[PDB]
């Protein structure tokens, strides 16, 4: 096997960053691919972690140096002079040798280019009333991304978990919410657990019946 | 630079019948006889994953319901019959010359019977309202199609550029989409009326459904 690939990024403008994917014995191009927010595929360039040979697209000569240490079995990229057409998720994607197509993708890395802040969230209940929907109002946190999950993960049918929305205030906010059986809300405990990994904060809030 | 163009930008296919999506390169791919050509798909929040790799061969792990075709410079991939499950949008790639390239992409929706949503709305926690804002939302579950409109009246009069919607991706179970939409104001202009209510109107519905709650009560 598997592509893991580091962490989101938030990174100021004209500032630099530098995007990693470790593998978990054979000779194998690593490549990257670019994808802007519900946009196209864009392919970066390669490298050969075994000669240290590259390729670059044309267009990101000036943007993107590929690097790999054969060591751990790391490829790297650093991404410069960033502006706002740099945020985007960032693939890692191996081809093995005699292959002409990618076998498996890292993850993907999402860059937040801005000058804001990080900043994390909010967590508010949104309380129900055979059907009752109840949820968590995730709001005011700055970068993306936020995960959320209900009873520690062990409560997933039902949920949906909204795309988040940038507010009037620049920072974002989303919903998660579930179905749940009207019974049980007396007898069942409905926590939503939210992480955001750029602000180091995790909150855990009861989703119940309002006094 | 080999310059790839899929058609249809996005297409609805009933559940069960086939899906046809078309990329054309401005050059051959083709090379020593062998094709430089592959469909990828993509699901929500997940890497594109191979389906076809040469223009036809089946990828392990890839349902046989997924098939490729084409030479030189027309390309298919064809899905029969479609099920719930590829709903996705789906890439066509060139590994000929460098640099390699993708299409623009076909987004997949799968069709289903008409399923009206069910509406539930959540007035703001007063540990919000505490901090000096009101958040509003308006939930509408499972519904097919996905155009709906989610109309916010106060006090009986309709609200404007002080909401936001978001809808989820197509369920790659039922097919059916998820929408909230959220009204926000300051407590003190939250404070100047009385009644809260969201009206959904949507296909599935013979008549629009309000679900409504009085503030404080």
């Amino acid at each position: 096997v598997q592509l893991q690939q580091s962490g989101a990024e938030l990174a100021k403008p004209g500032a630099s960053v530098m995007l990693s994917c470790k593998a978990s014995f054979n000779g194998y191009w690593m490549h990257w691919v670019k994808q802007r927010p519900g946009q196209d595929l864009e392919w970066i360039g390669y490298i050969n972690p075994t000669t240290g040979h590259t390729e670059y697209n044309q267009k990101f000569k000036d943007k993107a140096t590929l690097t790999a240490d054969e060591s751990s079995n790391t490829a790297y990229i650093e991404l410069s002079s960033l502006t706002s057409d740099d945020s985007a998720v960032y693939y890692c994607a191996r081809q093995e040798y005699r292959h002409s197509w990618f076998a498996y993708w890292g993850q993907g890395t999402l860059v937040t280019v801005s000058a804001a802040s990080t900043k994390g969230p909010s967590v508010f209940p949104l309380a129900p009333s055979g059907t009752a929907a109840l949820g968590c109002l995730v709001k005011d946190y700055f970068p993306e991304p936020v995960t959320v999950s209900w009873n520690s993960g062990a409560l997933t049918s039902g949920v949906h978990t909204f795309p988040a929305v940038l507010q009037s205030s620049g920072l974002y906010s989303l919903s998660s919410v579930v179905t749940v059986p009207s019974s049980s809300l007396g007898t069942q405990t409905y926590i939503c657990n939210v992480n955001h990994k750029p602000s180091n904060t995790k909150v855990d809030k009861k989703a119940e019946p309002k006094s | 630079d080999i310059v790839l163009t899929q058609s249809p930008a996005s297409l609805a296919v009933s559940l069960g019948q086939r899906a046809t999506i078309s990329c054309k390169a401005s050059q051959s791919v083709d090379y020593d006889g062998d094709t430089y050509m592959n469909w990828y798909h993509q699901k929500p929040g997940q890497p594109p994953k191979l389906l076809i790799y040469a223009a036809s061969n089946l990828d392990s792990g890839i349902p046989a319901r997924f098939s490729g075709s084409g030479s030189g410079t027309d390309f298919t991939l064809n899905i029969h019959p479609v099920e719930e499950e590829d709903a996705a949008t789906y890439y066509c790639q060139q590994t000929n010359e460098d640099p390699w390239t993708f299409g623009g992409g076909t987004k997949l929706e799968i069709k289903r019977t008409v399923a009206a949503p069910s509406v539930f709305i959540f007035p703001p926690s007063d540990e919000q309202l505490k901090s000096g804002t009101a958040s509003v939302v308006c939930l509408l579950n499972n519904f097919y199609p996905r155009e709906a409109k989610v109309q916010w009246k106060v006090d009986n009069a309709l609200q404007s550029g002080n909401s936001q919607e978001s809808v989820t991706e197509q369920d790659s179970k039922d097919s059916t989409y998820s929408l909230s939409s959220t009204l926000t104001l300051s407590k003190a202009d939250y404070e100047k009326h009385k009644v809260y209510a969201c009206e959904v109107t949507h296909q599935g519905l013979s008549s629009p459904v309000t679900k409504s709650f009085n503030r404080g009560e």
